[PDB]
RNA sequence: AUGGUAGGAGAGCGUUCUAAGGGCGUUGAAGCAUGAUCGUAAGGACAUGUGGAGCGCUUAGAAGUGAGAAUGCCGGUGUGA
RNA sequence: GACGACAUUAGACGAAUCAUCUGGAAAGAUGAAUCAAAGAAGGUAAUAAUCCUGUAGUCGAAAAUGUUGUCUCUCUUGAGUGGAUCCUGAGUACGACGGAGCACGUGAAAUUCCGUCGGAAUCUGGGAGGACCAUCUCCUAAGGCUAAAUACUCUCUAGUGACCGAUAGUGAACCAGUACCGUGAGGGAAAGGUGAAAAGCACCCCGGAAGGGGAGUGAAAUAGAACCUGAAACCGUGUGCUUACAAGUAGUCAGAGCCCGUUAAUGGGUGAUGGCGUGCCUUUUGUAGAAUGAACCGGCGAGUUACGAUUUGAUGCAAGGUUAAGCAGUAAAUGUGGAGCCGUAGCGAAAGCGAGUCUGAAUAGGGCGUUUAGUAUUUGGUCGUAGACCCGAAACCAGGUGAU
């Protein structure tokens, strides 16, 4: 339950403690498949229809009589079983999405933190200090620690020169403390933090 | 997204199609009259691995007739008096003993005259 | 769209703390002078929905 | 998880029945119908209820009683629900709601007898049953008709 | 000890994407169409052709998902003198 | 009004990288790099987050002026008591008779129409409010009016996405409401697809078409106008290996001649003989037709939700139930959300009573209950409403076109 906060260079700068109620479960994989399978499910626009045989251009005349002479009965030319069309069920527009209970939402983000913080994939630094924009720093920054290729990075509220910075190194995400989704955590190799972002989900998730 | 029909259809005509071949005409063209007549023979074919056993046993027990008529005896008393003899062997290997070794069956033809 | 509730079952039959339908008694309101009196009082008891009958109603009261 | 390694729970997830598709599903001609009259067809059957002309049996039960349009309800606790508080302490319907013994007080509190009240508190309710008001008392204790 | 057009709870495949991981690929990589493998499957890893720049595997999710007839419709083709 | 930013809108300029080796080239293997608000995607004989470009930055012009904090004129500091007398709206409130709309089947009717009636009141005011009189709310109805926030997008316009991927959002991404059909209203197709570069066979040789040669930009013309290549099957047609006394659901189970082996080992076969012999199929007590319907390929051809109900995984999480809408967020997650919505108690037609209650004038029996488990729940088979597994009527109605 503690963790050592590093600097900037990677040396240390001192150790800090963290609630088990947060980063210390036993994590829950059936809250979380149910939470990664929301979300994704919630990205999706349904934006897809078809048109069926009564919206099909033209055809509203039997094509011959009804006793033919050798000719099967037909009674449009935008049936569908005819090449001018007519689908019987295909795509519908529709909404994706759906809701579960707030609190396995919550169990959710803590099981996706607690697999973070079991498998040494947690590093917690005190604070950027970033005061332009510069990927190629914060690229030697990500060197001196030894991170992996995928790497989320939590600050507190809005650094905009960290954001700005660590943009598109690919590979690299950043978020807000208060913007933490499973996906994420869980898309993530390693999570770092600063110093003030670990006390604010520890204090909104315990 | 649709999925269209492309290129499934074509292998699973086609294997029946070319377990067709040899066929006369169309049936080794088309696949209708292609899958009847397959449909067909893995019928047949089902029914003919058992008639097969008796077709057999039916040509070694003709065999074995004519042999037994060779030493003035039937086959039916000739398997009877085998029996009590206590042989055991098969009508596969007493149709074979009298086509190879005419003076072995002789010998054991001896043995089934006088336990009777 | 929601379902609709039968509205002429939810006047004639109430639901149990289980889950039956007590129900009301039929041959009732009318020509009592061809009956004795056992069968006019024995009429006034009142009975459940045989479940040979919830099968067939079951969905019409729902919300009852 | 990792998202390569996703895994449902096991038993929760099934998949769905696929009607038609041939003859080794168990469902393939006519698509677990039958054969013809009113239920093979499409948008066909009963209505529910419905049993063929035979006069159905929401018909042949007559009509009864009347439906009182303002009648009164009111929240019930009980006296095992009250032993959740403390001795000399004095409930009232806010602190009922407050405590979550009540979530919605609907024409007022009613008072039941039902289990043990092995305390002794000070009560205010509209309704009181009588072995609720014996009980409260022979502990010791008042009941009060707010 | 272990059949059923109607029955329940089963393990699976073609299209797509995530949501990923990991590959085959502009000294070639396909796919697709002709090849000895896999097979009850549905469905994929090494000789001709193709080109000449596109596909697989694994796990999971979603279905314009889901291909011998309907005197079916036809881009349609072609037969039967 | 100088009214203090329309947008700072036309817009346009305006990042930063890269070279070497093996088939045309690298954008495969080596070695490097990018400069901050861009560093983000995406289109170019080879797949440049650093060629076209955006994204960031720049300045920004017509009708523009955010449109404001003095904004000329100019406002309206309200002058408090009573309601005592006057005014407060006319064929009218006001109702009968036929009808309509109100969830409500016209009625016992609180709103509208036709025809007829008529006919009030004033400070002790009168008058009005789902049958009448006293209390509550209203008006000072009919006499009258007029606000914004409140609806909605052909395609307008521009800018964007598990989407249409072209039997397609479209009938039509090609010559499309065109060929064509019909007197007319009207009906209504087929056909889409270099570029590596026409470099499109100069040149040259035998018959008009078409060939055979060379020739070529040809990294490859069986890549020749069918450069979207380009496949299959039906059908072909010319070669051949084996095969010719008969009665046929054409196969299957019992074997002389000829072969010879991949993605490899009773491999791979090929083609001759005696026995035995009835469909996707459908519909039937029963069919294989003398019952139905049928060559090959395919768009390409038969199970959503508004949204409910009920029965079969995980939990806030179990004395327990919140979120629906809304709001803030990237069309997400999520966060918040009590003016707000199932269970913990049942019984009675109901008043009501309550671990009981109804019945009974009984507190009696007997019915239905009690003697713990549910849902903020959310998510995997069957029903309901939709028009609901698909195709098919004869016909009904409405609006039109037709006496060539």
């Amino acid at each position: 339950a503690n963790y050592d906060v590093l600097k900037l260079d990677g040396t240390k700068s001192g150790s800090i403690e963290l609630s088990d109620a947060v980063f210390g479960i036993e994590p829950n994989n059936s809250v979380l498949f149910e939470a990664i399978n929301l979300q994704r499910a919630s990205l999706r626009q349904g934006t897809h229809a078809v048109k069926n045989r009564s919206a099909v251009s033209g055809g509203g005349r039997k094509p011959w009589k009804q006793k033919g002479t050798g000719r099967a009965r037909q009674g449009t030319i935008r049936a569908p079983q005819w090449r001018g069309g007519g689908i019987v069920f295909g795509p519908t527009p529709r909404s994706y999405a759906y809701k579960m209970p707030k609190k396995m939402r919550r169990l959710a983000l803590r099981s996706a933190l607690s697999f973070k913080a079991q498998e040494n994939g947690l590093t917690v630094v005190d604070a950027f200090n970033f005061e332009a924009p510069k990927t190629k720093e914060f690229k030697n920054v990500l060197s001196t620690l030894e991170q992996p290729k995928k790497v989320l990075v939590v600050t507190e509220n809005e650094d905009v020169n960290v954001e700005l910075s660590a943009r598109n190194i690919p590979g690299v995400q950043v978020t807000t403390a208060q913007g933490l989704n499973v996906l994420d955590i869980t898309n993530a190799d390693s999570l770092v933090i600063t110093e003030a972002a670990a006390k604010k989900v520890e204090e909104v998730l315990g | 997204p649709r999925v269209k029909g492309g290129t499934v259809t074509r292998a699973r005509r086609k294997k029946t199609i070319k377990l067709a071949k040899g066929y006369f005409g169309s049936k080794h063209t088309l696949y209708k009259v292609a899958k009847q007549q397959v449909m067909k023979s893995g019928q047949y074919a089902f029914r003919d691995r058992r008639q097969r056993k008796r077709d057999f046993r039916k040509l070694w027990i003709t065999r074995i007739n004519a042999a037994a008529r060779q030493h003035e005896m039937s086959y039916s008393r000739l398997m009877n008096g085998l029996k009590k003899a206590g042989i055991d062997i098969n009508r596969k290997m007493l149709s074979e003993i009298a086509i190879s070794d005419e003076k072995a069956f002789a010998q054991l033809v001896t043995k089934a005259k006088d336990a009777l | 769209p929601k379902m609709k509730t039968h509205r002429g079952a939810a006047k004639r039959v109430k639901r149990t703390a289980s889950g039956q339908l007590k129900r009301s008694r039929a041959f009732t309101s009318h020509l009592f002078a061809n009956k004795s009196t056992k069968q006019k009082r024995q009429l006034r008891k009142a009975r459940l929905v045989s479940k040979s009958d919830m099968k067939r109603v079951k969905q019409l009261l729902a919300y009852k | 998880m990792k998202l390569h390694e996703l895994k449902p729970a096991e038993g929760s997830r099934k998949e769905r029945n696929r009607v038609g598709r041939g003859v080794a599903t168990g469902n393939g001609k006519t698509s677990g119908r039958g054969h013809k009259g009113q239920k093979a067809r499409s948008g066909g059957g009963v209505r529910p209820g419905f049993e063929g002309g035979q006069l159905p049996l929401f018909r042949r039960l007559p009509k009864r009683g009347f439906t009182n349009i303002n009648r009164k309800e009111y929240a019930i606790v009980n006296l095992d629900q009250l032993n959740k508080f403390e001795d000399g302490t004095e409930v009232t319907p806010a602190l009922l709601v407050e405590s979550g013994v009540v979530k919605n007080e609907k024409s007022g509190i009613k008072i039941l007898g039902n289990g043990s009240l092995d305390k002794k508190l000070t009560v205010k309710a509209h309704k009181f049953s009588a072995s609720a008001a014996e009980a409260i008392d022979a502990k010791g204790g008042a009941h009060e008709v707010i």
